[PDB]
């Protein structure tokens, strides 16, 4: 699906740097502690998501490299993709297959520096409205693994992975939306109840009267049937997530069983025991149960290309042998860009970069077989 | 009438006076004390951590290693309701923001940071959890080429470790396996000075 | 690969014998007398040891401290590696 | 000194009695797979040493009283056997060489051999360098206050702060009603 991804300027790397030639299957990408192999889906993440949307100067200053006084105006990063048919915003000479105009450079600069559209500056809008129609979403939560983030889904309490599967749902257009009928309300009860109370004073204002009152029984009614909607779309969503878990994690773990219960807690175990959620667990079968909601997630709505960050981060063999052949039956359908230190992932994947660290500049590679020769030395 | 009267509050300011200076000075002495026992915390971790990250961050390609420094933010008069910020440069880098650094960078500074903060007060043994597994295999041949040269008499080293490059260096192997039939666990141990090197 | 080996050497003196020392699992596998044994191959088949007895397939026995470890096969050995 | 050995009795994984060597070793490392017990026995490690930071939740659960013992050898080489029980009830309690005591010289007989648990400076959990590498400034500044051993004289601190500020407004406003006393 994603071609090939041409960085220049940006925060490790050279006067440019391509890397081509992965097959829209896995591909895994490895390095060591300060290559820039976190940095790369830094640079997918600049142009696609919406990460960084609109940055003053000290996060400019960050996204910009610092190579030793040289190259400090600007950062770029070009993604190529290739489909049969795909969406796009004006024609503007449709390559064959060469959708890149549309995914253009994004072109940073110390001040604001606005980029362009194959040589007309065109707003980030227009970007997304393409990616609206090619299947993707440019606040997902799954599209993005970062360093850092299975961590915090193994130390985050029941309430907040209730809030990340309410934003899985997007259900807060039918809770903002309802906030702003709560604005309505306060500020149209607080009005009309002193408007009403002065009518009664002087009372034909009594009809005006009765129809805020119907009006606040319209209030009533808007608020309840988008509680009835809220509601109805969360426990779907639940009910597919519920399902997904239980399969995901019987393919990963073939012993146990794995629910959710809603209140989230997981009464899950490893074999005919008991309940115990993420309070009471070791942190290997604690990451077990992170990246199968993680998978569970992906499966209310799947995207074409994935990026996993560590997505295994210090399992065991069976668990990490569990996660790549799950990955490999997964990979038949969209891309799944990933991150290894361990050849559990490289056994079974297809396409393998390196990422050269220098102290100041790094460069990507592309040979496949020298990869479990640069782990298992 | 009013003379009296006079006196009076005169006198019972002064009493508040005089116990505004009893607790004021019992304030500025708690205040030094705790001062004095922040400060000396302070200059022993800031002298060490230079220390202990020469030598997390020194290899054969790059013998000097980093440089890791931790000030207050305004020192005026009290060090310890400021916050204290933590530098820390590995080899050929140098940065304005620090969350700029990798993964294996800062759990490099963070090892760093504990191990200069426990040689303040040094406890007789030293525990620690899987911090290796977020790490390539130079830096955890770092930690084991750490803790191989400070474990000894008066620091003993108990790592919890998944990893084979660190714990396969070990004076001892305590090796934990879950009985799941009786659903318990189990110990063994093992002596690694029984084999040899290379 | 390396649980498949050690499943070998297990299979291999846990079919003549009812128990064997795993000191003999480790100089069979590193075909040289211990004191040529080195720490890394102790701490790979000990390892992997701890995971094969974790799968509920072989069982462990140890009476004293640092002392001899004695291996008994379960049925389970003989289908999953 | 040197932990010479742990013993446990019904903590978490543990069933029965199980001990954990490590003798002459100044450098023993704790392996297995996952779900195995190796942060059960880095708890048993913090919790014999009076850690309360759910005292019900040790105790082991097959599908009735637990105990670890902490046998320690000091400069001089006498053992020190702590031994910590949770009973019954759900109250701990502390022995040193077989004999009943309380908190307070429990902790004590730790901070004699420079253990000290209210610094906490010798145990790293499972992410707490990714915790002390997302840490604020004050954050930083409050675990360099508690490993000082100035955390403590915070509360009387703080209350001596409220005692100097009232005395010294009670003080400026005696001054104006005493000059309007006098008008
Ligand atoms: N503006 C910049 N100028 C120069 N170097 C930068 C800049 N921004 C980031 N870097 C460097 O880019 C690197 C980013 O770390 P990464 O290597 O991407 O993390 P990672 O090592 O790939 O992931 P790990 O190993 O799992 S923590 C660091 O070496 C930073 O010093
Ligand atoms: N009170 C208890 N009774 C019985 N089992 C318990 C109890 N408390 C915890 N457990 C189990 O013990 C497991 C923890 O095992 P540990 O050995 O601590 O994990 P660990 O393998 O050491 O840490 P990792 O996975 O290597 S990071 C939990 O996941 C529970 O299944
Ligand atoms: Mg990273
Ligand atoms: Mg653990």
């Amino acid at each position: 699906y994603i071609k090939r991804v041409i960085i220049k300027g940006f925060k490790t790397y050279r006067n440019e740097t391509i890397i081509d030639n992965f097959s829209p299957h896995q591909n895994v990408i490895i390095g060591s502690n300060g290559s820039g192999k976190s940095n790369f889906f830094a640079a997918i993440r600049f142009v696609l998501s919406d990460d960084y949307s609109n940055l003053k100067r000290e996060e400019r200053q960050g996204l910009i490299h610092q190579g030793s006084g040289g190259s400090v105006m600007s950062a770029s990063v070009e993604i190529v993709f290739h489909d049969p048919d795909h969406s796009m915003i004006l024609p503007s000479g449709v390559l064959s297959r060469g959708d890149d105009e549309v995914t253009i450079r994004r072109t940073v600069g110390l001040k604001k520096d606005d980029y362009q559209l194959n040589d007309r500056n065109v707003t980030k809008g227009d970007i997304v409205r393409m990616l609206e129609t090619a299947g993707f979403s440019m606040n997902n939560p799954y599209n993005i693994v970062p360093q850092g983030k299975i961590v915090a889904l193994t130390n985050a309490k029941d309430k907040e992975r209730l809030q990340l599967l309410e934003d899985v749902v997007g259900a807060k257009s039918f809770e903002v939306k309802l906030k702003a009928s709560l604005k309505k309300m306060e500020e149209t009860e607080q009005k009309k109840i002193q408007i009403n109370k002065e009518m009664g004073e002087l009372n034909d204002l009594a009809e005006r009267a009765s129809e805020l009152d119907e009006s606040k029984d319209s209030i009533q009614d808007l608020i309840v049937k988008l509680k009835q909607q809220k509601v109805n779309a969360v426990d779907s969503t639940f009910q597919k997530v519920s399902e997904n878990f239980e399969a995901v994690f019987e393919r990963l773990v073939p012993r146990g069983t794995a629910k959710l219960i809603i209140h989230i807690s997981v009464s899950f175990n490893s074999k005919q025991n008991e309940q115990l959620h993420v309070e009471q667990l070791s942190g290997g079968q604690k990451t077990v149960c992170a990246i199968a909601l993680i998978l569970a997630i992906q499966m209310v709505d799947p995207a074409s290309f994935y990026l996993f960050d560590e997505i295994d981060a210090c399992l065991d063999k069976q668990y990490r042998t569990a996660v790549a052949t799950l990955l490999k039956e997964l990979s038949k359908n969209a891309q799944f860009i990933c991150t290894t230190f361990r050849t559990d992932m490289l056994q079974v994947a297809d396409k393998f970069f390196r990422v050269k660290y220098e102290c100041k500049i790094s460069t990507v590679i592309e040979v496949n077989r020298e990869e479990a020769i640069g782990f298992i030395r | 009438h009013v003379r009296k009267q006079l006196e009076q509050t005169e006198q019972e300011f002064e009493a508040s006076k005089a116990k505004l200076r009893q607790a004021r000075e019992s304030f500025q002495a708690v205040k030094q004390k705790r001062l004095e026992l922040f400060n000396k915390a302070f200059t022993h971790i800031q002298e060490q951590i230079t220390h202990v990250y020469k030598e997390l961050t020194r290899s054969e390609a790059y013998p000097l290693g980093g440089q890791a420094y931790l000030d207050i933010e305004e020192d005026t008069d009290t060090p310890f309701l400021s916050g204290v910020k933590y530098h820390a440069m590995p080899p050929c880098k140098r940065f304005r923001d620090m969350e700029h650094l990798s993964g294996g960078e800062k759990t490099m500074a963070a090892l760093a940071l504990l191990f200069a903060i426990h040689s303040y007060q040094p406890s007789p043994f030293f525990v620690l959890d899987e911090v290796d597994c977020a790490l390539d295999n130079a830096n955890v041949e770092k930690i084991k080429k750490y803790i191989r040269e400070h474990a000894g008499p008066g620091m003993q080293f108990i790592v919890i470790s998944l990893k084979p490059a660190l714990f396969q260096a070990s004076e001892s192997l305590i090796g934990v396996y879950r009985d799941q039939e009786a659903n318990t666990s189990r110990t063994l141990t093992l002596d690694l000075r029984k084999y040899r090197h290379h | 690969k390396a649980i498949v080996q050690m499943a070998k050497i297990l299979r291999k003196e846990l079919s003549e014998e009812k128990e064997v020392i795993f000191t003999d699992v480790l100089k069979s596998q590193a075909n040289t007398e211990p004191e040529n044994i080195t720490k890394r191959e102790a701490s790979r088949g000990f390892f992997d040891i701890l995971s094969l007895a974790t799968e509920g397939c072989i069982g462990l026995s140890q009476t004293e401290a640092f002392g001899n470890i004695k291996i008994d096969a379960k049925p389970a050995l003989f289908e999953r590696f | 000194g040197k932990l010479i050995r742990l013993e446990l009795f019904n903590f978490k994984s543990y069933k029965g009695h199980h001990t954990l060597l490590f003798g002459d070793s100044y450098f023993t490392s704790i392996i297995g797979p996952n779900g195995s017990g190796k942060s059960n026995s880095m708890d048993a490690i913090s919790f014999v040493l009076g850690i309360k930071s759910n005292l019900r939740d040790l105790i082991y659960r097959g599908r009735k009283t637990a105990w670890v013992m902490a046998v320690y050898e000091d400069d001089a080489g006498e053992l020190h056997r702590w031994k910590r029980t949770i009973t019954a009830n759900g109250t701990s309690e502390y022995r040193i060489n077989d004999r009943v005591v309380n908190a307070q010289q429990y902790n004590e007989a730790l901070e004699k051999e420079n253990i000290l648990i209210k610094a906490r400076n010798f145990l790293v959990f499972q992410g707490d360098v990714e915790a002390i590498a997302s840490q604020s400034p004050q954050d930083l500044t409050r675990l360099i206050e508690q490993i000082s051993g100035s955390l403590e004289y915070k509360e009387e601190y703080e209350r001596l702060e409220e005692e100097v500020r009232q005395a010294t407004e009670e003080q400026a406003y005696k001054l104006q009603r005493r000059r309007a006393a006098n008008s």
